[PDB]
DNA sequence: GAAGGGGGGCTATAAAAGGGGGTGGGGGCGCGTTCGTCCTCACTCTCTT
DNA sequence: AAGAGAGTGAGGACGAACGCGCCCCCACCCCCTTTTATAGCCCCCCTTC
């Protein structure tokens, strides 16, 4: 605002904090600018159950060693979905379960609602419920989850090398590109692609152990393994060394 | 159970038989019978006709029978009307809408057809108090006068001060 | 091994299938509620509306409602304001 | 006794009915501490004697 | 010129007030049930070896 210069664009200047006209040199305003704050160079009930519901999601997240950001990224959800009430009548211990599930799907990190519930006193069921409310109230989506979501978590907590993770995501991707697997949930398709994988190196993992990590019943992967035992050599990867051969692996 | 499990069920008995319509009075052992209280203890039989049946303010005791209490109990518009202005003559005070409700049955249309002779007060727990309409002297003013009279805070004064306006303007 | 993924936790889905078999208290004819209300009240001069429940073994509302046309709550100062059974 | 298979159950999806039960938000009053009022007492003057 | 009573300073026990809860009651919602097709998942029970 020179009084020369009608509408002149004043350069912020950090020397003393004022802003000086662009092309006279005139300071429009002694030190106003305020360069070192701007340059980096008695409990409400709403307030307390935010602050209850906040502590049970901190307490949910350690169970499962989640990192902090997606602790923020559920705890925005949560006050986003609890000023919209919608779910004011669902217990806030679901909302905050259904809102970490919806954080680590946002994330790229999806937990099976499985894994979600056992850190949570919400049963699966209410956890989906809560789930979908969520997303209408918040009129968001979550992109649809894939077997190679949970290789790494599967497969690390199975102790398995990372060829074996690198031959069963390999497997459950292309079983899904075969459509070998039509409708089957990405989840019971991943479990039995550890075992296919798992089963054709050293370190072989029974089907009991594959299911109580990934949450799938050893019925579930039996069904699924069956249906992509047939094309086998097809799935594995090229450049895959077999401990035991294709041709020899479990048939059941 | 034993003197106090089967007085009752001879207080609710009668309470039904009279909606019915039934004012006949009924004896000590008629009422024993339909209460399946035929073996009640014999000195409860005494008892219930010498304390309970004359003592309850619902027992009218008729030719040496007993008979429910209809006439206490308002089940006429006059008698609504007749109720209420004695609690006035005699100040006795209200009377709850529940307690009219359950005495008269469909009370509205009594109640209603009254009009204003009837004040209802309503308590904090949404219960209405009736009182006596007294005609005798009435006055009212508009809105405006009434908030105004707030308007003029008069506890806000001491009684010296109060006073002195009085002389101030010479009255 | 902890944590591990479960569709519902084994408390929950026994308390669940407890009051499944259980069920919800009925609705019980006035004159039965009336006549073991009035029986239980030789035992004990007052009782708790919650511990009433329990052995009336009725709705709540509805048990509130049958207490409320006889029954009468009184203040005491030692607990609470509790319920009595003596409608006088 | 280990393991596989058969039968059966759970879940979502809409929609309506009527009512019991759980839960959150306010309201109610009993009981463990705290300070000022009340009450007791040692060392000097005063009215009555 | 000398006794009880008292002023003053001063210490010790007690009641009303202040919190500070723990329990309770009243909205509000959800759940129960029934029907149906669908497909996957999962659990209980039976059977084979
Ligand atoms: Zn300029």
């Amino acid at each position: 605002t020179c009084p020369n210069h009608p509408d002149a664009i004043l350069v912020e200047d950090y020397r003393a904090g004022d802003m000086i006209c662009p092309e006279c040199g005139l300071v429009v305003g002694d030190r106003v600018i305020d360069v070192g704050s701007e340059w980096r160079t008695t409990m409400s009930s709403s307030d307390r159950a935010m602050m209850n519901a906040f502590k049970e999601i901190t307490t949910m997240a350690d169970r499962i060693n989640l990192p902090r950001n997606i602790v923020d990224r559920t705890n925005n959800l949560f006050k986003q979905v609890y000023e919209q009430k919608s779910l004011k009548g669902r217990a806030n211990d679901a909302i905050a379960s259904a809102c970490l599930y919806i954080a680590c799907r946002q994330e790229g990190v999806p937990r099976t609602f499985k894994e979600i519930c056992a850190v949570s006193r919400i049963s699966k069921k209410e956890i989906g419920r809560c789930f979908k409310l969520i997303l209408k109230a918040l009129e968001t989506s979550v992109d649809l989850i894939t077997t190679g979501d949970f290789m790494s978590r599967f497969c690390s907590n199975l102790c398995l090398p990372k060829q074996v993770q690198m031959a069963a995501t390999h497997i459950a991707r292309k079983a899904v590109e075969l459509d070998l697997v039509p409708g089957r949930s990405p989840i019971s398709v991943a479990a039995a692609a550890i075992y296919m994988a798992s089963q054709a190196s050293a370190e072989k993992r029974t089907q009991k152990e594959i299911g109580d990590i990934a949450g799938v019943a050893d019925v579930t992967i039996r069904q699924s393994y069956r249906l992509i035992y047939p094309r086998a050599p097809d799935l594995f990867p090229t450049d895959f060394k077999f401990d035991t051969p294709v041709d020899k692996l479990p048939q059941l | 159970g034993y003197k106090f499990g089967v007085l009752a069920k001879i207080v609710n008995y009668m309470k039904t038989r009279h909606q019915r319509g039934d004012t006949h009075p009924l004896t000590l052992d008629e009422i024993l019978d339909e209460t399946q209280h035929l073996d009640i203890g014999l000195k409860q039989k005494q008892w219930l006709m010498t304390e309970a049946l004359v003592n309850n303010p619902k027992i009218e005791v008729i030719d040496g029978k007993y008979a429910f209490k209809p006439k206490y109990n308002v089940r006429d518009k006059k008698a609504l009307l007749r109720l209420l202005d004695q609690h006035d003559q005699r100040g006795l005070g209200g009377i709850l809408l529940e307690d009219i409700e359950e005495a008269l049955p469909n009370s509205q249309k009594a109640v209603k057809a009254l009009g204003d002779q009837i004040l209802f007060v309503n308590r904090p727990d949404k219960k209405k108090i009736l009182f006596f309409n007294d005609k005798s002297c009435q006055f009212s003013v508009d809105e405006e006068f009434q908030k105004l009279w707030r308007s003029v805070t008069v506890d806000s004064m001491d009684e010296e001060k109060i006073e002195e306006y009085l002389k101030r303007q010479g009255i | 091994t902890n944590y591990k993924p479960v569709a519902n936790h084994q408390y929950n889905i026994e308390y669940e299938r407890k009051k499944k078999e259980d069920g919800k208290r009925a609705r019980a004819d006035k004159q039965h509620v009336l006549d073991m209300l009035f029986s239980a009240f030789e035992k004990h001069q007052y009782y708790n509306l919650k511990d009433l429940v329990d052995i009336t073994k009725q709705p709540v509302v509805y048990l509130k409602e049958i207490l409320k046309e006889i029954g009468v709550q009184n203040v005491k100062g030692i607990h609470k304001n509790t319920w009595e059974l003596k409608p006088e």
